[PDB]
RNA sequence: CCGGGCGGAAGACAUUGUCAGGUGGGGAGUUUGGCUGGGGCGGCCAAUCUGUUAAAAGAUAACGCAGGUGUCCUAAGAUGAGCUCAACGAGAACAGAAAUCUCGUGUGGAACAAAAGGGUAAAAGCUCGUUUGAUUCUGAUUUCCAGUACGAAUACGAACCGUGAAAGCGUGGCCUAUCGAUCCUUUAGACUUCGGAGUUUGAAGCUAGAGGUGUCAGAAAAGUUACCACAGGGAUUACUGGCUUGUGGCAGCCAAGCGUUCAUAGCGACGUUGCUUUUUGAUCCUUCGAUGUCGGCUCUUCCUAUCAUUGCGAAGCAGAAUUCACCAAGUGUUGGAUUGUUCACCCACCAAUAGGGAACGUGAGCUGGGUUUAGACCGUCGUGAGACAGGUUAGUUUUACCCU
RNA sequence: UGAUUUCUGCCCAGUGCUCUGAAUGUCAAAGUGAAGAAAUUCAACCAAGCGCGGGUAAACGGCGGGAGUAACUAUGACUCUCUUAAGGUAGCCAAAUGCCUCGUCAUCUAAUUAGUGACGCGCAUGAAUGAAUGGAUUAACGAGAUUCCCACUGUCCCUGUC
RNA sequence: CAACUAGCCCCGAAAAUGGAUGGCGCUGAAGCGCGCGACCCACACCCGGCCAUCUGGGCGAGUGCCAUGCCCCGAUGAGUA
RNA sequence: GUUCGUCUGACUUGGGUAUAGGGGCGAAAGACUAAUCGAACCAUCUAGUAGCUGGUUCCCUCCGAAGUUUCCCUCAGGAUAGCUGGAGCCCAUUACGAGUUCUAUCAGGUAAAGCCAAUGAUUAGAGGCAUUGGGGACGCAACGUCCUCGACCUAUUCUCAAACUUUAAAUAGGUAGGAUGGCGCGGCUGCUUCGGUGAGCCGUGCCAUGGAAUCGGGUGCUCCAAGUGGGCCAUUUUUGGUAAGCAGAACUGGCGAUGCGGGAUGAACCGGAAGCCGGGUUACGGUGCCCAACUGCGCGCUAACCUAGAACCCACAAAGGGU
RNA sequence: UGAAACACGGACCAAGGAGUCUGACAUGCGUGCGAGUCGACGGGUUCUGAAACCUGGGAUGCGCAAGGAAGCUGACGAGCGGGAGGCCCUCACGGGCCGCACCGCUGGCCGACCCUGAUCUUCUGUGAAGGGUUCGAGUUGGAGCACGCCUGUCGGGACCCG
RNA sequence: GCGCGACCCCAGGUCAGGCGGGACUACCGCUGAGUUUAAGCAUAUAAAUAAGCGGAGGAGAAGAAACUUACAAGGAUUCCC
RNA sequence: AAAAGACUUCA
RNA sequence: UCCGUGAUAGUUUAAUGGUCAGAAUGGGCGCUUGUCGCGUGCCAGAUCGGGGUUCAAUUCCCCGUCGCGGAGCCA
């Protein structure tokens, strides 16, 4: 979507810090297996291989247009908060440098 | 989805089966004692019996000799240049003449024979519709086995213990010719298990064949499934190496 | 003679059983939007935005008008300071119509991401400088509105920051569009619980975010049916009638021209006013728990905008053909060839072979050839089933005796 | 697919199918190894399938468009250029297949939107989706479809009588 | 004498089952325009009588008892779902 | 019934026998399988379901709707709000309330106007003006001159706008016109003030008909439930469309929920909302007769053989012609 | 929307024939008793399916609020304006006093949520104390419970029929 | 071979006796739908119900804890609240 | 060895 | 007609991502050649008209003209 620094400064909400100081921004997901979760209702109630509640496949839950998907982790406590919305489609970080604008070549 | 189709009716039923029982015998081969050096089991062809179950003749070799427990009888098949009151011999150490059945490995390389044993006492299994015949193709001094070289053009390892018998199956050149009537092929399909018309797949209403339906006439989608298809799925050319009518040959295996 | 391994093949393979992956319209169950001038085809008027329609508060629709929305941006945000633009004139090596430079004039005629419309000038623009509030919390408030959720907006509080001399201003983009339930997961909070007690993994909770449903307040869904079925509908089509008369047909007004001459014997441009339902649409008013389609065969009545004939008025009517107008439906207005076609188009007669209506007159009067069922062939379209305003063939015509 | 006679061309890109092919890729369970006290987690192996390669149209089916070029003229044998899996060949054609269409025309009849034979850039023909059947007035078989001739007759002129 | 203004009448103005100012008929109208009186005339309006409903009163102190009774008011009353 | 296909074979036909319901059988018509076949019949589950059609049963009284808002695989229907009734609940001419006017004060960009006001369209000239748009003539040349045709510019001129407007109505629309108010006294605060400075909110005192007009055969308030959820029409305003008894809005009244009287006749127009009656009196519309009622009075016009004329809506009608 | 309808049903008549009944619910109304209330599972008993008697209760309420652990643990206790009515004064008009029902509003207190954290203390407990644009079906001076009936609501064949 | 007893395995129209089917209200097992509901429909609902099948009795099943609990512990089984 | 084709009349 | 789809050198048709356009053939010019041809070196655009957005449009939109196909019921 846009280049946004990868250094920003941000509040810190918890209390050994509780101001601006420097963060990182890098994303973390990781996803989901320990089987007390969805897959328990899904062995139980599946009944003979049934997919059920499982499919929301067709009409389309993919489309391209995400929000913010952000989370700038402190170099100050390294607990971190998370920010509110605004629009992405993808996003755009690398390491950043400011996308630079006005151009002489 | 659709009613089940034509094949799979087969099942059990009287009304798929043919009449069995008007058929005339067993077709059989008598299991020699021991010995056989000419004549010490001795059948006489007193007549040759027509076959009506597959439309080709079967000699009548009555063996008749007593004791009891003795087994005798019934209708070894025919082989071409046999004539009634001529002794056949079955067994071991059997004369080399046409209609004599005895074990292949006493038969010479090269040598034409018509029924071979897919392993020894199942009495005719290899050449036995008219005007074929195997003819066997090696054997060296092999213990282990006999090789024939079939109708099919395939050379098969079977046991030098097996049976078969010398010369050609009788009533050759019986399907060359055409029939040239519906009701001659009517009479024929009658008298063994088939029924007579077949019906074309595009003919057929769309729930009970898969080529069915469409305003105009035509199959509607490929022909050739898949040979691991299940059953009802599997129709049209099962599993076919090409199609379209040049350059095949027969069953060629190499050695 | 001896050997209880019937005798061969095959041999720990196959087989059989159970899990496991694949395959599987063969068979199973099920489904295959809505708005809508019938419904399909088509379109999105499906969740939304701008100006207008909208009849000067407000509300305010149509498949109303001209368009736009699933984006774009670390600045095009935030804040301060500096500067002033669109354009034109006059000048300035090269340089012309446009180069770059200068001054004057210059209310915005520009620029502010985008659609459109507002707004805005020592700015919100344009340039520079410093920046990160495009932040943390949890309410209220405004819109849509049930005075709901949700989104987005407003202005405060409580935090912490930023900028700038500071006062101040800042909860993203100058304003109006740019977005999303419960489940489930994911992330944060080191809090709670895992229940006979602990410890530790793991798990489950609560609070605030993310991964999303575009039929956008949020089912889990592809076709065909002329082989069809059923509940209903004239809320609704194809058909008659009715309103309408664009489209069609018929008849006027004006008169520039044509007609040797001469606008008007006969015609008549560019226009323009009527009438009719003899074209066809538009409509859905009436009928779908039932008004028998089209043509022909037959027979009637009526209509006149009269083709002929009766009797007349014009004439570029010499004779005569012929052309125009009047009263007039009294009386005629045809046979065949072909096509289901009425219509059409020929042949040929003739005084004349006018045009229209009557439930698109006319099926318990017929015929059943067309349209329009079930069989079927071909072509095209379709993966297929099937479809065809494409062709082609064969295909049940019921009941009057009641009342007028 | 539909007797015979005769001929069946082009294309495996697509949808299917096939294979002593793929060479170990993707890849399941059981099983195996490692860590963690373990639950569990991860790795490699992983068949068939899939991906990959070849074969295949009497399997389904498909089987091009623009231009220019003949000394009247028109048309294009001729030739280009693009493009595809391949560009409809042999044949048949206003055909039970042609919208326009009652196509233009030789046709029979006074008159024929019907029938025939040509032409056919053929809306939308075509080779077992089977095409054709040795000029033809091109025979056979059919309660078939269609057309024309002759006999015949109340089908009609024009109705009547029993 | 000419050009106009605008009344009625005439033309323009032709359809089918025969036909409709509704009809007959009407010409100093019974037509058309207009004035003036008189008059006619809806479940409307008024006055009176009367019904219920609603409203406000009133009358039980017992020992005629409806006291949810009885009596005085005035206004109101269509009516589908 | 007539006419007719076949009739020595793939012939005809009987009996016995086999195959049964997602099954059979089929020289294949979705044909047929005991008057039954695109899945037989029977009983059961089953008293299955259906937003849809039909019907829905005694009386009188009083009050009395709506086809609209919002959401919906929703547009033949529900939820939702509103309308409507009931049960009341609280006071009562105290009180405040009002589809209202006035007054006074706001807001508005429609009708219209405007265009020589901006923007957009658009007609016509006229008169200027060039260091560089094009021609010609006069010139060796010019920082030359004259005609010419263009641009532009200026003062004019013409005609228009839903998506133009400086300007700009009317009818609509909002607010205020007091005791739910004002004023005096003096208290508190973490607010606000560099300051008790101020703000708000408390106790206490003073001032009535008195805050335009008018009305309230009373009003205010709360709970709960039915029906409605297809509307239709006319005047006026208005969008699409040639138009339409058309489709769709804006305002209002009706019909629906409306007879009676009038328009001959007519669901919606006109008049008026209707207890039951007598008597009076009218409306609309009439008064020649039908048909109740002046063939009354007054003053004009009309003579219609190519349609005399004769009551809004409404049953049509025009350009154009007449000594 | 409009039925005389060229909409649909009905020849005529008799007799059947369709909002019921229940369980669990809301409101209304009535009845009882009332910080309780509800006998009837049961037991006693009997004139015998009854009626009478009685038990501990259990259920519901009397306090709540959280997801849960839980909660110093919810007792300090409230004002204001309009208020019927009464009281007082006044001949009355009015004035003053007390003020209910009820309504509106501003606070305090409690839980959940967030701050504040004294003295103390088994070593992290404790919770005096001062607050908060958060939130609750609370306290701030309760009302229920049982029974019944109409109507509404849901499950039931569920107004009747398809 | 002959194996006393017997070992192992057969046969009696065998000696005395016993089983099938019914009933199937209610009961004890087995096995097993869909309509319906979700205004659609598959997971789910209907329902561990109807259908199908077997077997007893006047009752049947159950039954003296490899239980419930977390307590100064309750205490086979059944049914009601 | 494969790159080698045309070419007016009287003549 | 409705919904789609193009157009670029003389001709036939490639290409771009916004600053930029090609090839082949024909033709025009030499050379090959007795002489032409094959062959061999050389050369040559309104990217449809049309506005808009935009620094800058052949390229990204919108409209229109033309040329095409493909749909348009109960007919």
């Amino acid at each position: 979507m846009v280049n946004v620094p990868k250094t920003k400064k941000t509040y810190c909400k918890n209390k050994e810090c509780r101001k601006h100081t420097l963060h990182k921004v890098t994303q973390y997901k990781k996803g989901k297996d320990s089987l007390s979760a969805q897959g328990k209702r899904r062995y139980d109630r599946k009944q003979s291989g049934y997919g059920g509640q499982t499919k929301p496949v067709f009409h389309k839950k993919a489309k391209t247009t995400k929000k913010i998907v952000l989370k700038l982790q402190c170099q100050s406590c390294k607990h971190y908060s998370q920010h509110p919305i605004k629009r992405c489609k993808h996003f755009e970080i690398g390491g950043d440098k400011k996308g630079k604008g006005t151009s002489l070549f | 989805m659709g009613r089940v189709i034509r094949a799979q009716r087969k099942g059990a039923g009287s009304v798929f089966k043919s009449h069995t029982h008007h058929r005339k015998g067993p077709a059989r081969f008598r299991s020699l004692d021991f010995g056989e050096r000419n004549g010490y089991l001795k059948g006489v062809v007193t007549d040759i019996i027509h076959d009506p179950g597959r439309g080709a003749p079967l000699a009548k070799v009555t063996f008749r000799h007593p004791f009891r427990y003795k087994h005798q009888k019934e209708l070894f098949v025919a082989a071409e240049g046999m004539y009634t009151g001529q002794f056949v011999y079955c067994g071991r150490r059997a004369t080399l003449s046409i209609g004599n059945v005895l074990p292949i490995r006493s038969v010479p390389e090269g040598a034409v024979v018509c029924n071979v044993e897919h392993h020894v006492g199942d009495r005719g299994v290899f050449a036995r519709a008219s005007g074929d015949y195997a003819i066997v193709i090696s054997h060296n001094p092999d213990n282990g086995t006999s090789r024939i070289k079939l109708p099919s053009g395939a050379k098969k390892i079977v046991p030098s213990s097996c049976r078969a018998m010398i010369g050609q199956v009788a009533g050759g050149g019986r399907t060359e010719k055409p029939m040239l009537k519906a009701g001659n092929a009517y009479h024929k399909y009658r008298v063994k298990r088939n029924c007579w018309p077949k019906v074309r797949g595009v003919a057929m209403n769309p729930v009970e064949h898969p080529h069915g339906g469409g305003n105009h006439q035509h199959i509607g989608h490929a022909s050739t499934v898949r040979r691991d298809a299940p059953p009802g799925q599997k129709v049209g050319l099962i599993a076919a190496r090409r199609t379209g009518r040049l350059r095949g040959q027969a069953a060629a295996t190499a050695a």
